[PDB]
């Protein structure tokens, strides 16, 4: 017996995690709230960065 | 001149063995990067030896 060279199992697939939310987009602030104007004087917003 | 006699046992503990290691310089260094596998074959085969 003569050891020879090493061997290596060469990796086939691949894993990549993230985070849960990572400053989650307050649509959901917005869609379930308490006050809501009318049609003649809907207000719009302004939500970005999220 | 000894006028009886005592069958006496003794121990001796004497090793003949060891542990039989085997490193591989592989995976020892340069464990899984390219580059480093690279530079370690510039520095000749001291790993096979």
């Amino acid at each position: 017996i003569y050891q020879t060279s090493n061997f290596r199992v060469v990796p086939s697939g691949d894993v990549v995690r993230f985070p849960n939310i990572t400053n989650l987009c307050p649509f959901g602030e917005v869609f379930n709230a308490t006050k809501f104007p009318s049609v003649y004087a809907w207000e719009r917003k302004k939500i970005s960065n999220c | 001149i000894p006028t009886n006699f005592s069958i006496s046992i003794t121990t001796e503990v004497m090793p003949v063995s060891m542990a039989k290691t085997s490193v591989d310089c592989n995976m020892y260094i340069c464990g899984d990067s390219t580059e480093c596998a690279n530079l370690l074959l510039q520095y000749g085969s001291f790993c096979t030896q």
